[PDB]
């Protein structure tokens, strides 16, 4: 519902401020560790809801070696959930592996859909 | 024979086509039907709805 | 750029271009396929191939000349081309072979060989050329029992009954001085042409042509030629349009430019500013389409043609196209009109300013025969620029909203619904 | 220029539709015009 | 001519007039039949009886 262009605009404003990045960034690190998706072997970009045309475009353009690895992490998380267990601690996702791999493909598809919408409902002047 | 030759349609064609008069009479008859069907459906619902108001023996003890 | 019309008994029109490297000289007659009857249909197409026959082309080729000919519904032309220093030889060839002697061309050995070659061309047209023969069938159903319905090539049934005496009877009625214009295009000056004609005393024949009695009239109809062994479906659809000398002639051409043409396999064709392309590309409803606005001396046709491999969704393709035509009466925007103005000026400028003097000779002679003069491209651009949105809405309320249509189709057309389902889409029951 | 495209509620198309919503909001206010008169009530 | 132009073309005014003409239709139809029905049965109604049982 909220676009990723809007999320990146608010988030990059905080990260450039030296006083706002001392307050919010320690709170965001505690929020992610309490969420617990890394103990099931998932990255955050695996959790994005995909039933919309922007996300279907970005998933088509992903390189195929990363698409095979994403499918294994989702399947392993479903099997761990039905057994009501967690993964062994040496199989958890580390923080330096929790990178936004899908975010540049999403932002490129959002900018192209915005430019098409502006050209389709447009004014002229002599 | 040749498919470019159109068969005879002359016993049903009008002597003058005059597109403003043929569309005007057909839309008069369709418009009169929607006029009478709406007035008929309205009185039908009001007959069923008014049967739930107070009966004649209830009003006599008012 | 200037045209010059002069009459001395013979109407002579020129269009001088001193940058061109060839010249072109011919004669255009003011009769076409709409001046024939259903029994001599194809007599104009036979006269073209007599002029382009092998012995006539060989006499021209030893001089350095080339020959062209064109048959339309309102006119026909016979054109000789040469280098700019030999326009006197090309005007001599038009005098000997076509005006004075015609018993050389109409010999029995030449007539039977030409009639065999024409019958093979018409047979291969009716079996293989599916977009152009659907458009020919659209003319015959929209103007049935009326001179504007006859095909320009003729039919196979009418061509085999033609003899030599049928061609001489057509030439005595139509190849006249009061029906003709002598044209000259390319690198040729106007006063050099009128002094070469006046150094002789050319005259075809004195008198006027016959007058037909039935005028053209549009009739809402359809014709279906179903063929399940063909791989596609081909459909044309039109309303009654504008004739030549109409005050709404340029407004009708701009309305067709709004919807335009499309090719699903060209990547730049998929990015055009046409709102109809949003519905079509979602489920791939067709392979190509094109919109047209044709004009004749008495009537015209406005509509589109299309070709499709998606044979189970034909009804969605017709429905989406006709709902966009409703917007020309109701809600056409100002940015769509400005886009169509620039593209109509580019299309008209490419038609009249190509580098082919044979194309210029056909366009110049056909316009002088009807109007008596020629409208310049500078004056046509100023009429296009003055069209407003209110001009478009007033034209479409008269010609498009709740009007009769004509349909033609061939191939796998089972999914094409019947007439009254398509006729009811010419209005919205919203406004 | 261009402005707020409203998603699909294009305003360039609102008052290209809405002058006949004085009669489209007036066709169902022409509707209860009919369907409310089996019992006495008056309202202008 | 243009009898179609507003009387049936504008279908905010058509569905509107399909509903508009049906409301004045109910009172003029009910007045005409009741007047015909009572004149056909004159001398038999209670109002024609009360006028001379008085
Ligand atoms: C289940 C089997 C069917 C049984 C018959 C049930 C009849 C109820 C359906 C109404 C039929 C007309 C549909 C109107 C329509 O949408 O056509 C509309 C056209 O409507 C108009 O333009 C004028 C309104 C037509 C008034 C017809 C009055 C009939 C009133 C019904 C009578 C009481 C039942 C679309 O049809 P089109 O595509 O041919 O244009
Ligand atoms: C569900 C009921 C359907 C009844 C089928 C028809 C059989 C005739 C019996 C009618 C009895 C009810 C009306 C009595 C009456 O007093 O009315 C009369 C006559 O008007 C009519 O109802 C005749 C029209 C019948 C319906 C026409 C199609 C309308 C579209 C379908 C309606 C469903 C929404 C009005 O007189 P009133 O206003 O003083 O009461």
């Amino acid at each position: 519902p909220q676009s990723f262009t809007s999320i990146a605009r608010i988030g990059d404003y905080i990260l450039k401020s030296p006083v706002l990045s001392k307050l919010c960034v320690p709170v965001a690190n505690q929020f992610i560790n309490l969420a617990g998706y890394k103990k099931l072997g998932l990255k955050f970009d695996d959790l994005i809801a995909e039933e919309n045309p922007i996300m279907q475009t970005a998933l088509r353009r992903l390189p195929e070696d990363e698409s095979y690895a994403r499918a294994y992490r989702i399947i392993r998380a479903h099997q761990t959930e039905l057994t009501h267990h967690l993964l062994p601690r040496n199989e958890w996702i580390k923080a330096q592996e929790d990178v936004p791999y899908l975010l540049p493909y999403i932002l490129e598809a959002e900018a192209a859909a915005k430019e098409k919408d502006e050209l389709d409902n447009i004014e002229v002047s002599k | 024979k040749s498919t470019y030759r159109t068969p005879n349609f002359d016993d049903v064609l009008k002597e003058n086509n005059d597109a403003d008069k043929g569309r005007s009479y057909a839309y008069f008859m369709v418009g009169a039907m929607g006029l009478l069907s709406s007035a008929g459906a309205k009185s039908t619902v009001e007959t069923f709805i008014s049967s739930m108001t107070a009966t004649a023996d209830v009003l006599a003890m008012a | 750029a200037e045209v010059t019309q002069l009459s001395n008994g013979i109407v002579v029109a020129t269009e001088h271009n001193p940058s061109a490297h060839t010249a072109s000289v011919g004669v255009v007659f003011g009769s076409g396929a709409a001046n024939e009857n259903p029994y001599n249909n194809g007599v104009s197409n036979l006269w073209k191939n007599i002029f382009l026959s092998k012995e006539n082309s060989a006499v021209a080729a030893k001089e350095g000349l080339a020959l062209s000919s064109n048959i339309s519904r309102d006119f026909q032309s016979y054109i000789v081309s040469s280098l700019p220093g030999s326009t006197d030889k090309s005007l001599d060839f038009l005098n000997q072979s076509f005006i004075q002697q015609k018993a050389n061309l109409l010999s029995s050995s030449n007539f039977e060989a030409t009639k065999k070659s024409v019958l093979k061309q018409v047979q291969d047209f009716e079996e293989n050329d599916h977009p152009n023969r659907v458009l020919e069938h659209l003319h015959s159903t929209a103007f049935q029992n009326t001179p504007l319905s006859l095909p320009t090539r003729g039919t196979l049934e009418s061509l085999e009954n033609l003899v030599v005496a049928d061609l001489e009877s057509f030439a005595n009625n139509h190849f006249l001085n009061s029906n003709a214009v002598v044209v000259g295009t390319g690198n040729i000056k106007h006063e050099d042409l009128v002094n070469s004609i006046e150094s002789k005393n050319l005259s075809l024949q004195t008198g006027t042509k016959p007058v037909l009695k039935k005028k053209a009239a549009f009739l809402g109809s359809e014709v279906r030629l179903r063929d399940d062994t063909l791989p596609k479906a081909w459909i044309s659809l039109a309303v009654e349009g504008e004739p030549v000398n109409s005050p709404n002639y340029f407004v009708a051409k701009l309305a067709a430019q709004i919807f335009g043409s499309y090719n699903a396999f060209e990547p730049a064709s998929r990015l055009q500013g046409i709102k109809l392309l949003d519905n079509i590309q979602e489920y791939q409803l067709c392979d190509n389409f094109n919109h047209f606005s044709l004009s004749y001396k008495d009537s015209g046709l406005w509509g589109f043609s299309t070709a499709t491999r998606n044979v189970t969704m034909i009804d969605d393709l017709i429905h989406f196209t006709l709902k966009q035509w409703n917007r020309l009466t109701i809600s056409v925007t100002d940015t769509e009109v400005e886009r169509a103005k620039s593209l109509l000026k580019l299309q008209l400028g490419q038609l009249y300013e190509s580098g082919n003097p044979v194309n210029d000779a056909n366009l110049l002679g056909a316009e002088v025969l009807i109007k008596g003069s020629k409208l310049s491209l500078g004056e046509a651009f100023k009429k296009i620029d003055a069209i407003t949105v209110k001009d478009v809405k007033a034209w479409a309320g008269k010609r498009l909203w709740d009007q009769d249509i004509a349909i033609a189709g061939t191939g796998q057309i089972e999914g094409l619904l019947d007439y009254m389902r398509i006729r009811s889409d010419m209005s919205m029951m919203r406004w | 220029k261009t402005g707020l495209h409203f998603g699909r509620l294009s305003l360039r198309s609102l008052t290209a539709y809405a002058p006949n919503l004085m009669l489209w909001g007036g066709a169902s206010m022409l509707g209860l015009f009919v369907f409310t008169e089996g019992w006495p009530k008056f309202q202008d | 001519s243009s009898l179609y132009k507003t009387f049936f073309k504008r279908n905010a005014v058509f569905v509107g007039t399909i509903f508009a003409g049906a409301f004045v239709f109910q009172t003029v139809f009910d007045t005409a039949i009741t007047s015909w029905y009572e004149n056909h049965n004159k001398g038999k109604l209670w109002k024609d009886v009360k006028a001379r049982i008085a």
